[PDB]
């Protein structure tokens, strides 16, 4: 409840969807997209954030 | 000049990546710069035809 | 020609089966952090 | 000719095992340490 890691699963193949996160400082959340069954898969991605 | 990527592909939708790091979406009646007008989006295989002739892939390395 | 009523039953099973699948929608969740 | 009919039985059986073996995905664990 404190940290700046999250930790997904993918629970179906091949069902899609989105995640909203709100940051400390930000007032705008920061929305992104999940699609899994691909033919890489992201096993760990770093976002940079604007401000 | 500038060389596209597939970042991700479903049945009506690709998402691409370009060399510059801008990202794109596009359905099967789209505008793409520098390559033309999209023909067939083929989800199985990753394989995007384009009006030119080219075909959207994977990076190599990265796929 | 009763090919037709063998294949309704197996065929309404699984169309009953998906159409029950599709009916489910279920509620987002929202997490709070401190 | 009916030995088509015991197999799909066996392998009724043996299929349906198989797919519900197939459809199980379980959820990951979080340890923390202090």
């Amino acid at each position: 409840k404190t940290s700046n890691t999250l930790m997904i699963q993918a629970t179906k193949l091949y069902n899609y969807g989105n995640l909203a996160v709100r940051l400390r400082g930000l007032n705008t959340p920061v929305m992104l997209t999940l699609i899994p069954g691909q033919k890489a898969v992201d096993y760990r991605v770093d976002l940079r954030v604007q401000g | 000049r500038i060389i596209y990527y597939i970042q991700a592909v479903i049945p009506g939708r690709a998402w691409l990546i370009g060399s510059n790091g801008s990202t794109l979406t596009v359905r099967e009646g789209s505008k793409i710069p520098g390559y033309g007008m999209v023909k067939l989006i083929d989800s199985l295989q990753g394989r995007i035809l384009t009006s030119s002739g080219q075909v959207i892939k994977f990076s190599q390395e990265d796929s | 020609q009763q090919e037709i009523q063998q294949r309704t039953s197996d065929m309404l099973t699984a169309a009953t089966q998906l159409v029950q699948d599709w009916k489910q929608v279920e509620t987002q969740v929202y997490t709070e952090g401190t």
